[PDB]
């Protein structure tokens, strides 16, 4: 029983990690112009 | 560089906020628009003195719905009844959307304060504007330099422009980041507020007709066969009380029963021996 | 033959929202050869890549600015609001216009020119700078000529969709216009559009 304890209390502790996003290495961002982009363009829904 | 205080307040008359509500609401579910007329009377006050609707167009709320033509024939005819007011801004109605600024709102804001610096964009909800709350608010914007800067948008000076929380809807629609909602105070003298009352102001009549006597015991009947059903339950749960230490009520109900037969039964009888003692 | 079957159901949840339409300030053209469209106060050239001609050709045309004018001089740009103003440019001719196209607010600065010199200092992409110029404003024909001598003719007539603002008198806006920052390549532009009236 407390090693089933013990299994269920690592399991709950030992947590999730990441859950890493698709995050580019840095130099390759133009957060600017990103910006830009979200404040003037506009998405399209597409259709047969 | 002077900044906005927080303490600035949007006075808006009475008869402004009615012809705002009728107009919002009579073009659900479209959005409606017009100008709201005033003064600038101070670096903290722009008061509302009135606003008139404008032609709904297909184009929807946008600087391109202000009919040039339309709107200079109204200021100049409304000058000529007496109503002088400046444009001090406009305003649009956003059906069951809350109130906030979107992106094409927010477009016509800026044309409307490239006009005047001190310019609001009062916004109403005229669905969810139910009898007693009034959901209405008025946002000016904030500078995109001054945002980026650091710098807060509107200096404080008082506790006056934190009195109210913003809205969460408003918050993730843009507020507090690319405008900010102004306080809304309702300038309403003795004179309009007693004319308001005459809505239901009801009459020096019926201080004087008795209920229909036929109607007023068959009320009573049914009050007191409710209040007997609910002294039965009164006791069986007092009886209850004596086998139960510290640990709907037939009794809140009992007396709600009772205190609406004494008051109708009270005004009843009054009101008939004042009418056989004032007519002859 | 006995079939009678019977049936189940899936069923598929369908729903969508419009969202702030969003306004794109986009200028267009044809000036020389290429159709040039360029996003935009940050410039950034959306179709028509790296210009057969210099940037500086296009940069005079670029409603929601107006220059800074004095309290003596009548500012015919400022009162003209919330409307805005409506201005045909003579350098090449340009023309502003307003459009609800898509779901996008067009304020289209459309571009158009002819008469490309086959050697012009406009097509080399040479350019040093825009000297402060001096734009005379006054009114014709009931219509706000400012005329402009470029250093480095303009015709610039302004009407308002307020045809009621009393139209100022004929004073010398200087305006200062400058490409700030730039690439080599021009498609991440920053422009300069400071001008002040003077009487
Ligand atoms: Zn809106």
């Amino acid at each position: 029983d407390d090693i089933q304890q013990l299994l269920k209390k690592i399991n709950e502790l030992t947590g999730i990690k990441e859950s890493d996003t698709g995050l580019a290495p840095p130099a390759l961002w133009d957060l600017a112009a990103d910006k830009q982009t979200l404040q003037s363009e506009q998405p399209l829904q597409v259709a047969r | 560089a002077p900044a906005v205080d927080t303490a600035e307040q949007v006075y808006i008359s009475s008869l402004a906020l009615l012809k705002m509500l009728k107009h919002g609401r009579a073009g659900v579910p479209m959005e409606v628009m017009g100008l709201m007329l005033g003064e600038f009377v101070d670096d903290y006050t722009v008061r509302v003195i009135d606003v008139f609707a404008m032609p709904q167009s297909g184009t929807g709320v946008s600087v391109e719905a202000v009919d040039p033509v339309f709107q200079a024939k109204m200021l100049d005819m409304l000058k000529q009844t007496g109503r002088p007011e400046m444009v001090v801004g406009w305003y649009h109605s956003h059906p069951g959307f809350g109130c906030w600024l979107s992106g094409v709102d927010i477009n016509t804001q800026q044309s409307f304060e490239a006009l005047s610096e001190r310019a609001v964009a009062v916004v109403v909800d005229p669905i969810q504007s139910v009898k007693g709350k009034v959901v209405i608010d008025a946002f000016r914007l904030i500078n995109a330099n001054m945002m980026v800067l650091g710098h807060e948008p509107r200096q404080t000076t008082s506790n006056l422009g934190h009195l109210n929380k913003p809205s969460i809807q408003a918050l993730i629609h843009g507020l507090n980041r690319h405008y900010y909602s102004i306080t809304i105070n309702y300038r309403k003298n003795e004179l309009e507020q007693k004319m308001l009352l005459n809505l239901h102001k009801k009459s020096w009549m019926e201080g004087l007709t008795l209920q229909d006597y036929s109607e007023h015991c068959k009320h009573n009947e049914s009050v007191v066969k409710e209040m007997l059903e609910l002294a039965k339950n009164y006791n069986k749960a007092v009886e209850e009380e004596d086998k139960m230490t510290p640990e709907q009520d037939p009794k809140r109900h009992l007396e709600e029963h009772v205190d609406v037969l004494m008051t109708s039964n009270i005004v009843q009888c009054l009101a008939a021996m004042l009418d056989t003692v004032v007519f002859k | 033959g006995n079939l009678l079957f019977l049936a189940c159901y899936c069923i598929g949840g369908m729903s969508a929202i419009k969202p702030d339409m969003k306004i794109k300030l986009r200028m267009e053209g044809n000036v020389n050869g290429h159709h040039f469209v360029i996003d935009g106060m940050d410039l950034e050239v959306k179709e028509g890549g790296p210009l057969p001609f210099a940037f500086d050709i296009l940069t005079t045309a670029f409603n929601r600015v107006f220059a800074k004018y004095p309290d003596n001089i009548q500012d015919y740009f400022k009162q003209s609001f919330p409307k805005g103003y409506s201005w045909e440019r003579s350098l090449c001719n340009a023309r502003n216009d307003i459009t609800m196209e898509g779901d996008t607010f067009y304020n289209k600065v459309r571009f158009y020119g002819t008469n490309f010199p086959a050697n012009g200092p406009v097509m080399q992409k040479k350019t040093l700078k825009w000297e402060p110029s001096t734009e005379k404003m006054y009114v014709r024909d009931g219509v706000l000529t400012g005329d402009i001598e470029m250093a480095l003719d303009f015709r610039t007539t302004y009407k308002a969709k307020e045809k009621g603002v009393k139209l100022p008198g004929a004073h010398f806006v200087d305006h200062c216009i400058e490409i700030l920052s730039h690439d080599k390549d021009y498609n991440k532009v920053k422009l300069y559009e400071h001008a002040v009236a003077h009487s």
